[PDB]
């Protein structure tokens, strides 16, 4: 199956965060539903 | 004579069934997306 | 019971007197549903399929 290795790297602990999701993913994702900048670096620059 | 009538017969009522095979292979395809989905879902819920 | 309505987003901001500018810094990100896909998806179901 398709998903098989990626699955089988998720819970052997190898790849713990970044790399897993990085495999995964054209779409677009973000951490959460609401995701709020109290305040941005770079969107200050508007 | 009569028993190669016979076999004639049976091979062309073999014949229709062997074709009637493919869709139940087909059906094969569907299951196996199926299960292609919920491992999408079971990724990303480990993720989560 | 324990189930309820959607519930709403609750933000704190302060009006900034002396700062003229306050655009670029409250940015806040949010997901609406997406009516056509979730039509396309609720008629194209694995057991409709199946059934046909």
């Amino acid at each position: 199956l398709k998903y098989t290795k990626l699955i089988a790297a998720a819970e052997d602990g190898s790849r713990s965060t970044k790399d897993m999701i990085d495999a995964v993913f054209h779409l677009r994702y973000q951490p959460d539903g609401v995701v709020v900048h109290r305040d941005d670096p770079a969107l200050v620059g508007k | 004579f009569l028993t190669n009538e016979l076999i004639r017969l049976q091979m062309e009522k073999l014949d229709a069934k062997l074709n009637h095979l493919k869709k139940l292979e087909k059906f094969m395809e569907l299951e196996r997306k199926t299960l292609e989905r919920q491992q999408e879902n079971l990724l990303i819920q480990r993720l989560n | 019971t324990h189930l309820l309505p959607l519930q709403p987003i609750e933000i704190d901001y302060t009006v900034r007197v002396d700062k003229a500018s306050t655009y670029g810094e409250l940015v806040l990100d949010i997901e609406v549903p997406d009516v056509n896909a979730l039509k396309f998806n609720n008629t194209q179901r694995e057991s409709q399929i199946g059934a046909a």
